[PDB]
RNA sequence: ACUCUGGUUUCUCUUCAGAUCGCAUAAAUCUUUCGCCUUUUACUAAAGAUUUCCGUGGAGAGGAACAACUCUGAGUCUU
């Protein structure tokens, strides 16, 4: 997608971004049944493939799923723990080199490693390439250290400055109070791999990058050396291990550069991960910087990283649990039932769901003068009176849960106008990028809740980074990149912390029943309230029980007593 | 100017509004020293080459240092294969370059439905 | 279990070993296969490396070794013979030399490791010559074999030309360091080794030949063992190995039945793993399973090697025949290294190696427990037998047969043999093997004699241990809050007794300072005095150099000097010595213990001094091997002999410690030659005692070296980096930049990384080890280790210099600016004068 | 080369989770430290300690589908 979408950005001479939002107001969703059931679909965002290299993937490359019923190379329906043959991941692995890096090793990341970032933040010191930390401890004072008789200037010769990375590189040798400082200096001997570039050459081949040994002969260092004939004949039985089998054989050379591959294509098999668990871009604001970019974007790769590093420094294991799943309750409740449906109509469906939620919410209270439409944008029916302004209010919640529906109802009416073929298949990934890139823009959904701006800027970054990567060469600039799933899945992060929070708001609100300086205020009260249960229980319960006012005026007045440092000794 | 930068270092050292764009003041690779100003790109052999860029731009853009080694190392009796893969690549990316055709220089027959999608969108 | 101890008392099937080697290549990981090897449940993981020698923490997540690890291990030989195995594989920094030196002197065996696909390295380079210097039979293990293949897809031909190569070079390298001429390497031999450690190949030529018998069967592995390496050829027509070629695309025997098996194999477990997978492994008798053919790459290989080859026979007994036992390489070992040599009653009592003889076991290293209270030390038994409780006495490195107050009575708490991780207690340890000694850790600094108490009455110690390189960069240490002050001074103490060549050392103006090898070296020693020793805060200075003082002319005026009582006048003449004279002085070439002629002879031939001096030469500098030299140059008629040879000894004692500390600042005094032009000492033996020569004698050298015009002489590191070629003047422009300069760039042949050979100066190499691999995006490195002493640009005592407080002085400021500073440090005068 | 050998897939229930549960990464609450500081609701940005959320691994149990085609180790491994 990466390989074509540039190129239609280099056919495309003017792009058509979709309209947004893509369908018109005051207008229901298009019903299912009547128009997106009979149309045919456009032709999806697609390359065609080589059969005489790309044959392994040929047959299921673009699959809902693929390789689900095979066998042979998943476990099953599951779709869990795939087996690859080499020629197909050696396959897939040339048709992803868009998108990976060429890196074997890991020197070329010495100083922007993960823990050099720890040591970074836990010395209030930033890589040049690397972000910007708040200090771990302020320290203030001990960063105003006076001028000793061991930190004196005139006892110090200065030859070349102790840069940051130098006191980065050694913790221990360089600065001073290394406090939860990490250490990394894995110089894994540079593996010195040659990628092949024929198509056509021996998988061992003396190609020209390395240096001739100009093997010599000129001095006799001669060793233990036989004859013809002395001493010694072999048996005809006896011959090298392999002989039949050749040298190397064609997918020799494929199996060697997979060797090398970046992580996910090293493995012959392994376990399947969801779609929002893989960041694609991943290892690109982790490369060391960006070749010569403008600050706009250098900016952003701090920032993107800045992020990383503080998820991976404040990693905790996830908490043991008891694996109650949510939706087999349902299935086991009497009120649900399960059906396969196209997922457009699922989301023409949860839009009026939510829109009928939503105008649930509005006519609460039968309030008629606020009213939302089906952009879910909430709009008074006539000019407020401030009565009745004040009347029709919502809190942070309702607005949060309007704009995330407002979003969700974009990205379906824009996969809607993708099937109506109001748009084509590349203007609808353009269109969905901009929706996930621009959140902030299309839904005010950051004036309700201020922590959104760090998804908000954090998608920002992610376009940056990928257009600087997209529009290059001859591309140019324009709005034909549809890459959205590098932002897309923050969105959903997003989601799944915001969701307990809803399910949470709305369940106070949509129920039968609704519910809704404190030191000084707890040992004053709590105690006097103790001593005073504990007398009068202790106290007989008969008429004398009207002596209570008289226990609390006694408690007050040895109160007062202490207060003014008077002695008080009441006789009886 | 270097050097009064890594003088003033080394002085240093022991001495409501909902805004989307950053700001320019969170740079951190400023640097007052060449070596890390300007750092030493990786070639990767020539053979390798950075996942988001193109391939054929980091090509012409590489240093050629690796290409005029190439040729300073490589024979006669191996250079043939060279040439004839490399012609052969200039002729199948050809077949891109003049089959995918943008419709200013594509004649009526020559333009398809899709360059027809593309002469009506501009 | 208890066969451990069995073949533990057995003095003659005992290796001691050192699998010494360059940085990262493979020394860790091979220990680690051959305890995957003995113990089944020890299993590496898929991935990441197990490192088991790797036992601190610090190398753990360095990556790099950084102490030597003692491995005890029982492993067949290639016929199946049980062999007690003592490896101490030692860290391959070059700034880690200490514990190479610490683990070489208590070991008989050299294993070198060699990257197959690096060649021979700086490091290497110094250990041939250390181990040779050591008298210790080397031996070359080329490991990472799997790079020529997996990585260089090199021509099996081309793999055979980068090993021999490499074998070649080691041979012709150490032609240079060993003086007989037994010490020729070659696989057909024995010496040679080929392994990757990462796919558990290991193989010499008996045992692949061994595999080949054990497949066809009626094969004596020894006869085909010889005929492997060379140029020869094998005929499949004649079956015989010639040394012409019987086709015309022939190939070497080698390759043909060694190196392009294992290409075709690992090539069938990399490249149609499922198609032509079961009809590869069908054909070489390896049967697996359904579960363990569905892993990666990486462990298929390790398994199917490991099935293929078997246990790491090769290795043994690569081991066992060319490395003498400890009974036959006790008589080198000692001669070389106890003080008396053999000649003495405990030497001749060495060369035997009996376990019921004198005990006087060595010690060299000190491996903390946990808690870091207590220091387990470890030696070799060189003869005798210990037990646990026993009275032992340590001596220590002052110790002689005059001064017994150098030495302690201790209890030997527990004994216990250890193999990295996990230690076995044993009650006995007999002689000629390994022990970690507990309860003698308050006698000793570094190496010690345990010894026993009243039996071994003229015993003497061991001489000391002689390093390779030398300790440079000058760090200062300081408590952050100065009330927690003697927490550090154990701390420091700790250190200095886990570190072979670290030098603590309290200077006049109450200043701590600690001596390294390098960057990484410091930053490890200081790891662990903050976070292990001392759990306390410490304030460092940034590093510094020390420097070295040095003439290069005679003085303008005879400057002397006299005692208090002006009676004794001593008139010497300070001048630069000859070029070259000062290393072969340094490298032992001669000595004080030299008889007059053939010193006499030496001097006039290779130097042309007259014999009019060259009978009359005293001393060698400061200590034994110093630089410095001491020349008795009076006219007998002036100066009467019989007067003279009172003094004689006095005026040296005064001179061995008047160039140790230097009149400019407390720095070594270097390259000076000391002429005495007259004497005038006390007829008799009352005023002239010592404490009125001494400082006479310090004051005459003093006087000397200021009147010749004196320079600082700073240490440069010689710096080796490979890189590829696309990087080479990514490290001309960062070594132009540090006053460097570039001696060599040789490409390594059969590879495309090149080798850069440059010198820079100690004080100006801080950070380039990082300013380097930044640079060039961590494609290049550098390793560095100190060469040799040069004189700093300019004038060391200009006053019309001025120093700015806080930024770099040119060139010929920079004599000025480095002393006066390093006075400043010293806490002396801001200059220098004549009184001094 | 004789034997017995005997399923995987799928949907749930119940627990245990050491481990990058996860080669991914959100939100909330509380306690400190700043920033702001004009009150909640949003925040500020680091630290520590919690909780919910989206997922996961293992073990067992119960059904359903290939439950019956197989298949695996064992063996005496029978010219
Ligand atoms: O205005 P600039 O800062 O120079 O950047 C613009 C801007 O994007 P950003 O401001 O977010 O970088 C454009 O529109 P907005 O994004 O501001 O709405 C558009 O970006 P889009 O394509 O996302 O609309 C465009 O990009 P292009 O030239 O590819 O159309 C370009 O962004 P870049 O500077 O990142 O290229």
């Amino acid at each position: 997608m990466w390989i074509m979408m540039r190129r239609e950005k280099r056919d495309r001479r003017h792009f058509k971004r979709m309209r947004f939002p893509p369908f018109d107001d005051e207008e229901p969703p298009l019903d299912y049944a009547d128009n997106i059931l009979d149309v045919e679909p456009l032709e999806a965002i697609q390359l065609e493939l080589d059969p005489e290299e790309d044959a392994p993937v040929l047959d299921w490359f673009y699959d809902h799923q693929p390789l689900r019923d095979s066998r042979k190379y998943v476990n099953g329906s599951t779709y869990q723990r795939w087996q690859f043959t080499l020629p197909m991941m050696s396959t897939l692995y040339r048709l992803a080199n868009q998108l990976l890096t060429d890196l074997v090793d890991d020197n070329y990341f010495y100083l922007f490693d993960l823990k050099a970032f720890f040591t970074s933040k836990a010395l209030n010191m930033a890589i040049p390439g690397g972000p910007k930390f708040e200090p771990l401890v302020r320290d203030i004072n001990l960063q105003d250290e006076d001028w000793n008789e061991f930190n004196d200037i005139n006892k110090i010769i200065i030859r070349q400055p102790i840069r940051t990375e130098y006191k980065i590189a050694f913790p221990y040798l360089y600065n001073n109070l290394p406090h939860h400082v990490h250490l990394t200096w894995y110089h894994t001997p540079n593996v010195v791999f040659i990628k092949t570039e024929d198509p056509d050459l021996p998988a061992f081949y003396f190609d020209p990058l390395i240096n001739p040994i100009s093997h010599r002969h000129s001095v006799k260092s001669q060793e233990p050396l036989p004859d013809d004939d002395e001493e010694f004949e072999l048996p005809e039985f006896v011959e090298p291990f392999l002989k039949d089998t050749p040298l190397y054989t064609d997918n020799t050379a494929n199996g060697i550069a997979l060797l090398w591959a970046p992580r996910p294509f090293n493995l012959r098999s392994g376990r399947t991960r969801r779609a929002l668990d893989i960041p694609l871009v991943k290892n690109w604001y982790r490369e060391h910087c960006p070749a010569g970019q403008p600050v706009k974007v250098r900016v952003s790769y701090q920032k993107l990283l800045k992020y990383y590093v503080l998820n991976a420094l404040k990693h905790r294991p996830p908490k043991a649990q008891k694996k109650r799943y949510l939706f087999r309750s349902f299935k086991a409740t009497k009120f649900f039932q399960s059906t396969k449906l196209d997922w457009v109509e699922v989301g023409l469906q949860v839009c009026r769901q939510g829109y009928n939620m939503l105008n649930l919410l509005i006519h609460r209270k039968n309030l008629n003068y606020l009213h939302l439409d089906y952009n879910f944008n909430l709009k008074p029916v006539k000019t407020l009176t401030t009565k009745e302004r004040k009347k029709s209010r919502f809190g942070n919640a309702f607005h949060l849960c309007r704009e995330v529906l407002r979003l969700t109802k974009l990205v379906v009416d824009s996969h809607v106008q993708y099937r109506l073929g109001n748009v084509d298949a590349f203007q609808l990934a353009d269109g969905l990028q901009y929706i996930f890139a621009h959140v902030g823009q299309l839904t005010g959904m950051y004036r309700y809740k201020y922590k959104l701006m760090r998804q908000i800027r954090m998608c920002k970054d992610l376009k940056h980074l990928i257009y600087y990567r997209f529009n290059t060469g001859p591309v140019g600039k324009g709005p034909g990149c549809g890459f959205w799933a590098a932002g897309w899945r923050v969105w959903l992060f997003f989601m799944r912390g915001i969701t307990p929070l809803l399910e949470r708001w709305l369940g106070n609100l949509l129920a039968r029943q609704f519910e809704g300086q404190r030191v000084e205020s707890h040992f004053d009260l709590e105690l006097r309230a103790a001593v005073m249960h504990d007398i009068l229980d202790m106290m007989p319960e008969g008429i004398k029980q009207n002596k209570a006012r008289t226990i609390l005026q006694h408690l007050s007045e040895a109160w007062r007593c202490w207060k003014a440092n008077i002695p008080w000794k009441v006789p009886g | 100017k270097d050097k009064s930068k890594e003088l003033h270092a080394i002085k240093e050292r022991y001495l409501r509004k909902f805004v989307f764009e950053w700001d320019a003041s969170e740079d951190t690779s400023i640097d007052y020293n060449p070596l890390y100003k300007e750092r030493h790109q990786v070639q990767l052999l020539g053979r390798g080459f950075i996942a988001g860029i193109d391939l054929k731009q980091q090509k012409r853009e590489q240093s050629r240092f690796y290409g005029d080694l190439m040729e300073k190392r490589r024979t006669l009796e191996e250079k043939e294969q060279e040439e004839a893969r490399l012609r052969k690549l200039r002729k199948k990316e050809a077949k891109q370059r003049w089959d995918d055709r943008h419709w200013s220089q594509k004649k009526l027959d020559e333009m398809t439905d899709r360059d027809w999608r593309i002469f009506r969108e501009d | 279990m208890d066969f451990l101890a069995d073949l533990m008392d057995n003095s003659e099937l005992i290796r001691n070993v050192t699998l010494c080697g360059h940085l990262h290549h493979g020394k860790t990981c091979f220990v680690d296969c051959l305890i995957e090897q003995t113990h089944p449940e020890i299993r590496k993981r898929y991935d990441q490396d197990l490192c088991y020698t790797d036992i601190l923490f610090t190398e753990q997540e360095r990556g790099v070794g950084i102490k030597s690890t003692p491995v005890t291990v029982v492993l067949p030989d290639t016929k199946g013979k049980s062999y007690l195995f003592n490896i101490m594989d030692t860290p391959g920094h070059v700034n880690f030399s200490d514990e190479v030196t610490a683990g070489l002197r208590i070991s008989d065996g050299v294993v070198l490791f060699i990257d197959a696909a690096e060649g021979v390295m700086l490091n290497t380079e110094r250990l041939i010559k250390h181990a040779v210097q050591e008298r210790l039979a080397v031996t070359v293990c080329i490991n990472k074999i799997d790079r020529l293949i997996l990585e260089l897809k090199l021509p099996p031909t081309d793999a055979y030309y980068k090993l021999r190569h490499i074998v070649d070079e080691v041979n012709g390298l150490i032609s240079m360091y060993s003086t007989d001429e037994n010490l020729i390497l070659s696989p057909l031999l024995g010496n040679v080794c080929f392994s990757s450690s990462q796919y558990s190949i290991c193989f010499t030529l008996g045992s692949f030949a061994k595999i080949y018998a054990d497949t066809f069967g009626d094969i004596n592995y020894q006869e085909f063992a010889k005929r492997l390496w060379g140029d020869i050829y094998f005929n499949p027509k004649t079956r015989k190995f010639t040394k012409k070629a019987p086709t015309s695309s022939s190939q070497r025997s080698f390759v043909e039945f060694i190196l392009e098996p294992l290409y075709k194999i690992l090539a069938q477990v990399v490249g149609d793993v499922d198609t032509s997978l079961p009809r590869t492994l069908d054909e070489l008798g390896i049967h697996l399973t359904k579960e363990e053919l569905k892993l990666n790459i990486r462990p298929l290989l390790r398994l199917v090697c490991k099935k293929f080859f078997g246990e790491f026979t090769g290795f043994v007994d690569m081991c066992v025949q060319h490395i003498p036992s400890p009974k036959v390489g006790a008589k080198p070992k000692i001669e070389h290294t106890y003080t008396g040599g053999v000649d003495s009653d405990l030497g001749e009592a060495m060369s035997d190696c009996d376990p019921d003889g004198p005990l006087m076991c060595h010690t060299t290293k000190m491996y903390s427990t946990d808690d870091g209270v207590q220091f387990h030390a470890f030696g070799r038994v060189l003869s005798g037998t210990i037990h646990a409780g026993q009275p032992v006495k340590v001596l220590g490195e002052n110790y002689t047969l005059e001064d017994e107050e150098d030495s302690q009575i201790c209890t030997v708490g527990r004994l216990w043999i250890s193999v990295a991780r996990y230690h076995i207690e044993v009650n006995r340890v007999p002689a000629g093997n390994w022990v970690l000694i507990e309860g003698v850790d308050q006698p000793i600094v570094k190496t010690a004699t345990i010894t026993e108490p009243r039996g071994n009455e003229e015993a003497q110690i061991f001489r000391p241990l002689k390093f390779n390189t030398t300790s440079v960069i000058k760090i200062a240490v300081e408590p952050v809050n100065p009330s927690e002050l003697p927490k550090m001074l154990d701390g420091l103490r700790k250190v200095n007794k886990s570190y072979p060549s670290l030098t603590t050392k309290v200077e006049e103006s109450g200043e701590h300072v600690i001596l390294g090898t390098g960057e990484l070296y410091l930053d490890c020693v200081m790891h662990d005095l903050r976070k292990m020793y001392s759990e306390i805060d410490i304030k460092v200075a940034d590093p510094v150099v020390t420097f070295c003082e040095t003439v290069v002319e005679t003085s303008s005026l005879k400057c002397f000097a006299e005692t208090p009582n002006k009676k004794n006048k001593i008139t010497m003449i300070a001048e630069p010595l000859e070029k070259g004279l000062a290393e072969d002085i340094e490298n032992e070439v001669v000595q004080i213990t030299w008889n007059r002629k053939k010193l006499g002879e030496f001097f006039q031939t290779k130097y042309d001094w007259d014999l009019l001096a060259a009978r009359s030469i005293w001393a060698f500098g400061p200590d034994a091997t110093g630089p410095n030299i001491l020349v008795d140059d009076t006219l007998p008629s002036e100066v009467d002999k019989a007067l003279l040879g009172s003094v004689k000894d006095s005026i040296v004692q005064g001179f061995q410690w008047g160039t140790r500390e230097g009149p400019l600042c407390d720095e070594l005094i270097r390259n000076v030659k000391f002429k005495i032009l007259d004497a005038v000492v006390a007829q008799e033996p009352l005023h002239r005692g010592g404490g009125q020569i001494i400082p006479t004698a310090r004051r005459v050298v003093y006087s000397a070296f200021l009147m010749a015009t004196p320079r600082l002489m700073e240490p440069y590191y010689f710096v080796e980096v490979q890189a590829p070629a696309d990087c080479v003047s990514a490290v001309y422009t960062v070594l132009a930049r540090r006053r460097g300069h570039v001696t060599q760039d040789a490409p390594i042949p059969g590879s495309p990384l090149y080798t850069i050979k440059a010198f820079i100066p100690a004080i100006d190499s801080f950070g380039f080890e990082t300013d380097l691999r930044t640079h060039t995006q961590g494609q290049a490195f550098s390793l560095s280790v100190f060469h040799h002493w040069q004189i700093v640009p300019g004038d060391p005592l200009d006053k019309s210099i001025v120093i700015r407080p806080l930024e770099p002085q040119p060139a010929p400021h920079l004599a000025r600016e480095f002393m006066i500073k390093t006075r400043r440090r010293k806490g002396l005068s801001e200059d220098v004068s004549i009184s001094k």
